């Protein structure tokens, strides 16, 4: 009975059902276009999904490891190249960037001119390391888990 | 003069008290799940029909 | 420090040993029972309520 | 030499716990203070998980509760030992009460007292949280409770305020006594420390009242198991009261949120409180009953100035036992009357009930005490 | 004036010390929700989860949240687009305030279904009369059109009007759709509104009877071995004389 | 200071004790126990009832005389007329 | 025949302050114990009245202190009273510690231990109270210190995610840190009484080491005055911090609001923890740095074992005194080094003084101190 | 708050009523506009 009892209380601590709730679903249709993005909230942040072309993976493949800002593989980023999904936070002052913008063909932030190339790497302006990469893994074909 | 069960039951698990209490642990390692499957399959007797558990036949794996 | 070691120490030591793994045994399946380790109670033979 | 006799914490569980004589003829009623502590134990770790969760404003408070009995894994199991537990704390503590007016354990005046400071702080402490809800019945049991101090003459209406901390019961009064509530258990038990303190310098008391040195025991082997079946037992009760109609000893129209623009029809407050309601009720102008509520509670310390028996237990006296049990059945016609709405014939028998009330305490007891010492030739 | 009518008790089958809600009903009883109650009730603590464990599977959840659009917060700039709905998502608001409720109502507020069985005297069993009872008006007193005479209602004069009659609505489940049968199905549904707990609780009282039914006995037992030392001894006085 | 080393003092008063082990947790329970607990009850009955049988007519009596006091709604029209 | 000799509690009273003998060439740095004890009380008081006000929801914990600051009369001195009191309050820890390092107090080794455990105690208090504020620094640092416990090798996330009560700090976790901080203090009082128990046994230690049972004196006519100085004193210094220059010690940012998305720049944490911190800035990898942490407070606990010297207070073994410096510059060292950006002069200073922090006190002390045995023929 | 430090308190009252705020609900109605008054904080440029 006691540990019925102990672990009880504890179970109180661990979490809520709707915290539970609220957060890690963000089940996505992959219907989403090559090169089209959408914005979606997560867990209060920003999250950019864009389904990319194979030419795009090219020239983010291209970028030599040394001269990115925040160097980065990018093959050991995303698990599946032809899909990018990040946060929609830029790493400077926290200004959300423009969907599908800027001279690299990544995203570009309004704020202070922050430019991203399309693996979501900073690769000009202020800020400093690249956009942040949630952990995820895909399910169905048409669906992926955010989280 | 045949030995009660007890007259070695004690002369092995409980003379001393550290197997004494090992011999407890063990015990509630299966009393639990004994006793909560137990309580579990009475509860659920009781009110055929009723738990929605019993109720997922109407839609479940396919 | 040193003293501790010797000739007797080690007949009391021996002596102490079955209950020193008594209760190690005591301490680690209390252990594995108060957490609902998975790991090892996946290998238990009745002990399955767990899905 | 035992190392629980040199080392300096070992010495205090070894006197206070382990190795203090008790009388050997102790009865189960001796159990409930032990229990009370066991209560406050409860009454802590419970209440400090709900801590977790409640948002003590006067709009997030009610929808924090909600939280609580849904959202958070088992809450309402929590919140429901912990309203119900502290029922169960004044079970124990006017059963623990009652056992002091009849074996004669008033003697012992300075524990007497110190009991009667723990009373006060324990009817704070409990009116204090019953309003941390912020349902329909809080609101306006602490709007009335408080508006009792408008009765003091002069500081009247400034002290009321002062409570408030506005012109009427809102947001950061809810804030006061969650602060407040939050506190004074934590007081409660240095005061039970310095009640037991002055207890245990004399030794518990005998239900015959007799001196009983002769036949003392360790406190140990008989009473650890003897409180802990006591213990078992308040956890059947608790357990019981709690996972299988946790509504019935609550009240139904606290659940609706708190409309200052709306009075709830019959307005009642906690039971345990509300003997002492009666005596306000019941008595006219709203200075008096004030009065006649301290009095109520603190009679308690002129009682032992009332004894007039040369005995002690009351079991060698069943004339004056016959008053005793006369009394309890008086405090029950107050509970159900203050569980009623006003009417004569309610009213007349809480005029009755508090005059008799008083008069059992002062008047009669006393006075056959003394014809009880003329008939044992004293 | 005189005090309502006090509510009859009936034969539920959540009244037994161990037996639980039907969820069917529970089922029954949200379909009669979503449409007679949902136009001009609030329900402000209930998601579109819960559901998931105690009826609807979790995919005719995500089936049934989609089917009402619900307020979100801003896009580019303010303008607020609505969402098609998820799980966390709770019962939609029937009016944006209080006040417009009034305004729709004759000035009377409609209270949240949330916890209405346990805040009202008699609990649920105040609710199921309420509904089956609208007894014409007594010969003698008069009251405002807008009024509707229902006994049991404490003011005797409730502004609801009558909400239910036969075959208001038709069941999924395909059982009959009288008015008693919607009403049972109502007052089962709003009981376990209130009282997500109770099937866990019946379950958890069972299982704390049995262990302390089995622990009362041994601990005294403990009790008795200790204290037999003491109910035994045979005190004896020996003096020189 | 009260310890068991130093209390009050007493002279020859032999006693004898089992222990625990050699004797039943549960002696002459029929025989002895319930009529000795029927015996208690019989002592304290007459003590401790007849004022809660007191309280009681009084409880019963409130109630009834409130009904009077409001359930008899009629009585008050009927000295309408 | 002293009343005080009488009752129970005036007996205690008798023991622990009016007749208890103290070695009389007790100096200035032993009145810091003291001070601590004061310290708690106003840390309660002050605080009491801010939760009075506070609402620990993370959408307006920030918007109630402003409410505290500005809309609460007084409410200011309260806030900076209580801010600043926690700088004071490590100020006369650090000096505690350190009287009872050089002294040599550290020999009765169970009063030892329980300052230590007390000190984890208050670590976490000041901890917890220092995330309730919600700003920048509050929500950032606590991000940053939860993470760490992340580090430990397989329970590791369940256990953070145990303590943030979700994914990520929010405002259950603002509100659990409400009540750890509320409900700490108290357990921190506790300990001090038995730290004090442990403490008067054998009585406080002199600065010349050797015993001093030859010049006892009740502590009542000399030390209540000589600790109502530096009571005195002590409220100046506090009061001279609040009133004309509240913020230095304080860090600005911590005025903007929390962000989950955008992150402050210099993430400086208060400055009492920084040299622990440069301790995790120090070793590159993770739980490396978790260990050296808790290895730096720890590390305290084997004093006793590592003592060599047959003396006590180093003011007779002036090398070891020397080395006690070169500790206190070190300390210094580090806690300047927390306040700074990583960079290479940073870096390598840090290491350094890291690693000289653990060599000083684990091989460079007992060897000097038996080359101060041999230079002293015994 | 400005009634103490610089404005006198009939200042503040005309200085507070030059602009103006939105206000609880009508019967029947909702969010109309309201000149305002000491209580009021300042106005806040955007609504989010
Ligand atoms: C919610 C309320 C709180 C919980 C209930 C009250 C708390 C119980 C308690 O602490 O006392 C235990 C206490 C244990 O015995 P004890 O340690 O010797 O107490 C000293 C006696 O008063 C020594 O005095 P006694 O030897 O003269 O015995 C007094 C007692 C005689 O009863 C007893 O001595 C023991 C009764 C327990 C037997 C258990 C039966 C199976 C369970 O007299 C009565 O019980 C009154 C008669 C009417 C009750 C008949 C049913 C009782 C069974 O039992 C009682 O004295 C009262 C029990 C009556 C309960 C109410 C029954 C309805 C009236
Ligand atoms: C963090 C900052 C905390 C500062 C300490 C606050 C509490 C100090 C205290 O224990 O009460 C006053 C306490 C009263 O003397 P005491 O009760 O005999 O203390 C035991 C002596 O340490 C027994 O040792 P002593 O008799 O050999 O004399 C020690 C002291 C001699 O100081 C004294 O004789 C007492 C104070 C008189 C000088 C006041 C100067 C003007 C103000 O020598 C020093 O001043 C330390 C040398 C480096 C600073 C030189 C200039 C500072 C003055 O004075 C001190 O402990 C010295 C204060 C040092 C000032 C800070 C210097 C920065 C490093
Ligand atoms: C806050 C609570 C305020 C009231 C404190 C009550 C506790 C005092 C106590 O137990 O006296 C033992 C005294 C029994 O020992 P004794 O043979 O009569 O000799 C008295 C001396 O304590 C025999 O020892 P001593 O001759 O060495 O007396 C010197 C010692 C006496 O100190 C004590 O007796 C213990 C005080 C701290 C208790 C440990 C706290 C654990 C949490 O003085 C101190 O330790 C310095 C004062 C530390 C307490 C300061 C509290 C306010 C700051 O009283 C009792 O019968 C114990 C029952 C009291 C409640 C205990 C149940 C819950 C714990
Ligand atoms: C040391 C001695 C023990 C002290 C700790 C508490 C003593 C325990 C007394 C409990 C009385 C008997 C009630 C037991 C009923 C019971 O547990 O039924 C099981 C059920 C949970 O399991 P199920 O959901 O039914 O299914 C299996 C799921 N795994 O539990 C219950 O419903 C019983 C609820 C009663 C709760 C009583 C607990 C009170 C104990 C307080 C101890 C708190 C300490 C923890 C605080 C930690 C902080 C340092
Ligand atoms: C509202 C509901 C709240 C519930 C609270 C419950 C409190 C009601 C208690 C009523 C219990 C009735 C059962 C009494 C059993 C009984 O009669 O015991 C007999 C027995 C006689 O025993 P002996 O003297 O040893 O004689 C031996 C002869 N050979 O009498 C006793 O036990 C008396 C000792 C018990 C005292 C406990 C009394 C409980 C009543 C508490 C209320 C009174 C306190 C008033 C203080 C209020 C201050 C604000
Ligand atoms: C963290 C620190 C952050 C604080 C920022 C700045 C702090 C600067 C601290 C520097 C203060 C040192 C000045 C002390 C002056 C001084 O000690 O004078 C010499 C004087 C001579 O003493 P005697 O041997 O008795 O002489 C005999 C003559 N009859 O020496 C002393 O008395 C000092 C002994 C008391 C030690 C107090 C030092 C205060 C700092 C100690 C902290 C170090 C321990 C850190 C452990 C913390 C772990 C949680
Ligand atoms: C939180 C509240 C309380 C606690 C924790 C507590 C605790 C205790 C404990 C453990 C005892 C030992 C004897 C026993 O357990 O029966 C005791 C004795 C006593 N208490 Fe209490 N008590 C509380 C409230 C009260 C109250 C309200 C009163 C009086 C109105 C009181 C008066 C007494 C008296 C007179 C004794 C002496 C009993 C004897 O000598 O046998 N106490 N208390
Ligand atoms: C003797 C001590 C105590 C008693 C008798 C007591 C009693 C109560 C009562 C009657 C309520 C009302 C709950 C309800 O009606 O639903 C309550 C609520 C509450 N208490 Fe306590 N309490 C005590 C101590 C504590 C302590 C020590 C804490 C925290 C450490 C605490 C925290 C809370 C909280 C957060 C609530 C609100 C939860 C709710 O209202 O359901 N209480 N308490
Ligand atoms: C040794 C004991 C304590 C220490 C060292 C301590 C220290 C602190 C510190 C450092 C802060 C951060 C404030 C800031 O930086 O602005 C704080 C805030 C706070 N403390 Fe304490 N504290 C102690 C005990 C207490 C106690 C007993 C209470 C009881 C109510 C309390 C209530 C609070 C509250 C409510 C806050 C946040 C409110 C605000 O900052 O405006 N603290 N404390
Ligand atoms: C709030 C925190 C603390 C309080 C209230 C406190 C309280 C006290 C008090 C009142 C004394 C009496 C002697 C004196 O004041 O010099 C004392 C002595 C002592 N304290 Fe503390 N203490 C605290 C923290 C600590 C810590 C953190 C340590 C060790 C790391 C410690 C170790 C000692 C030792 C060893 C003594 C013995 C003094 C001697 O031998 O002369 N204390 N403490
Ligand atoms: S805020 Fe992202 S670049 Fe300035």
């Amino acid at each position: 009975a006691a540990k019925n009892a102990v672990t009880q209380f504890v179970s109180s601590m661990s979490a809520s059902a709707d915290v539970l709730a609220l957060a890690k679903i963000e089940i996505k249709l992959s219907d989403i276009p090559e090169g089209k993005n959408m914005a979606f909230k997560w867990r209060g942040k920003p999250l950019f999904v864009r389904h990319r072309t194979q030419k795009e993976i090219e020239q983010e493949a291209a970028v030599e490891l040394s001269q990115l800002r925040d160097p980065q593989h990018d093959l050991d980023r995303v698990k599946k190249p032809e899909w990018v999904i990040l946060i929609g936070v830029c790493t400077h002052l926290g200004c959300v960037p423009i969907a599908n913008a800027g001279d690299f063909g990544g995203y570009y932030c309004p704020c202070h001119g922050s430019h991203y190339d399309a693996s979501g790497r900073i690769r000009l302006g202020p800020a400093p390391l690249n956009l942040e990469v949630p952990t995820y893994e895909f399910t169905s074909d048409d669906m992926v888990i955010v989280g | 003069a045949a030995a009660t069960l007890t007259s070695k039951l004690y002369s092995l698990l409980f003379r001393r008290t550290s197997t004494f209490a090992l011999t407890i642990i063990v015990g509630v390692m299966f009393f639990e799940r004994a006793f909560d499957q137990g309580a579990d399959a009475i509860y659920d007797h009781i009110n055929e029909g009723k738990l929605w558990k019993h109720i997922k036949h109407k839609y479940e794996n396919k | 420090v040193t003293r501790f070691l010797g000739p007797r120490y080690r007949e009391l030591v021996k002596n102490w040993v079955p209950t020193a793994y008594t209760w190690g045994a005591v301490g680690a399946v209390g252990l594995v029972w108060a957490t609902d380790w998975r790991l090892i109670l996946d290998w238990v033979p009745y002990i399955n309520g767990k899905f | 030499t035992p190392m629980r006799k040199t080392n300096p914490l070992m010495k205090l569980i070894n006197h206070s716990f382990i190795d203090l004589p008790t009388p050997s003829n102790i009865s189960a009623w001796w159990n409930f203070g032990s229990l009370l502590g066991a209560c406050l134990i409860l009454q802590i770790t419970t209440g400090l998980f709900l801590a977790m969760h409640y948002s003590p404003d006067a709009s997030t408070a009610f929808s924090s509760i909600a939280h609580i009995t849904r959202d958070v894994n088992y809450g309402w199991i929590i919140r429901y030992l912990h309203a119900n537990g502290a029922s169960m704390f004044f079970i124990c503590l006017f059963l623990h009460i009652g056992r002091g007016l009849y074996y004669g354990s008033f003697l012992y005046s300075e524990t007497w007292n110190i009991g009667i400071i723990l009373l006060l702080a324990t009817m704070a402490t409990a009116f204090m949280g019953y309003v941390l809800p912020w349902g329909q019945m809080s609101f306006w049991g602490a709007t009335v409770i408080t508006n009792l101090l408008s009765a003091i003459p002069y500081i009247g209406t400034d002290l009321v305020q002062w409570i408030w901390g506005g012109y009427s019961v809102d947001s950061p009064t809810l804030t006061r006594f969650f602060t407040f509530h939050f506190i004074l258990p934590f007081i409660i038990a240095a005061l039970a420390t310095l009640h037991l303190l002055f207890l245990h310098e004399t030794g518990s008391n005998n239900p015959l009242g007799i001196t009983s040195h002769s036949d003392k025991i360790t406190f140990h082997p008989y009473y650890t198991i003897k409180d802990a079946l006591g213990l078992l037992l308040f956890l059947l009760s608790l357990m019981t009261l709690t996972l299988f109609s946790p509504d019935l000893l609550g009240d139904p129209d606290n659940y609706t949120l708190a409309n200052p623009l709306n009075t709830p029809p019959h307005i009642k407050p906690e039971w345990y409180f509300l003997f002492a309601y009666t005596i306000l009720r019941s008595v006219p102008n709203k200075l008096g009953g004030v009065l006649a509520l301290l009095l109520s509670i603190l009679i308690l310390a002129m009682i032992p100035i009332l004894h007039m028996s040369k005995q002690q237990s009351m079991m060698f006296r069943p004339l004056s036992q016959s008053l005793y049990w006369l009394l309890a059945a008086d405090l029950l016609i107050l509970t159900w009357i203050g569980g009623q709405p006003v009417s004569y014939p309610f009213t007349i028998i809480g005029q009755v009930a508090s005059v008799l009330y008083f008069t059992t305490i002062l008047i009669l007891m006393p006075t056959i005490s003394l014809i009880e010492n003329k008939m044992l030739k004293w | 004036s005189d005090l309502e009518l006090h509510p009859p008790s009936y034969p539920w089958s959540h009244r037994g010390l161990l037996s639980s809600l039907d969820h069917t009903s529970i089922r029954r009883g949200f379909q009669v929700y979503k449409q007679v109650c949902a136009s001009c009730h609030s329900m402000d603590f209930v998601a579109y989860r819960h559901l998931v464990g105690v009826c609807y599977t979790e995919d005719e959840a995500k089936e049934l949240a989609a089917e009402v659009e619900v307020q979100d917060g801003p896009n580019e700039d303010g303008e607020m687009f609505m969402r098609p709905g998820k799980l966390f998502d709770y019962f939609p608001k029937p009016y944006p305030n209080s006040e417009a409720a009034r305004a729709a109502n004759n000035g009377a507020l409609p209270p949240d279904l949330s916890y209405i069985v346990r805040a009202r005297h008699g609990g649920e069993d105040y609710v199921f009369s309420l509904l089956t009872g609208y007894c014409e008006p007594p010969t003698g007193v008069s009251l405002r059109e807008g009024l509707y005479f229902n006994p049991y209602f404490p003011g005797q004069a409730i502004a609801m009007a009558p909400p239910i009659y036969t075959d208001v609505l038709e069941f999924d489940d395909g059982t009959p759709a009288t008015m008693s049968q919607i009403a049972k199905d109502v007052c089962t549904f709003l009981r376990w509104a209130s009282e997500p707990e109770h099937d866990h609780r019946k379950r958890m009282g069972l299982k704390m009877l049995m262990m302390m039914a089995l622990l009362v006995p041994l601990v005294y037992t403990i009790k008795r071995h200790k204290w037999s030392v003491l109910k035994s001894r045979k005190l004896a006085y020996r003096p020189p004389k | 200071g009260r310890e068991f080393g130093n209390l009050t003092r007493m002279r020859h008063v032999i006693s004898y004790s089992l222990s625990p082990f050699e004797q039943r947790a549960y002696p002459h329970v029929f025989t002895k126990g319930i009529p000795n607990v029927l015996r208690r009850i019989r002592e304290s009955f007459f003590r401790v009832v007849p004022q809660f049988v007191v309280f009681y007519l009084i409880y019963t009596w409130g109630t009834e005389e409130f009904e009077r006091s409001k359930r008899k709604n009629p009585a008050a029209y009927e000295n309408d007329k």
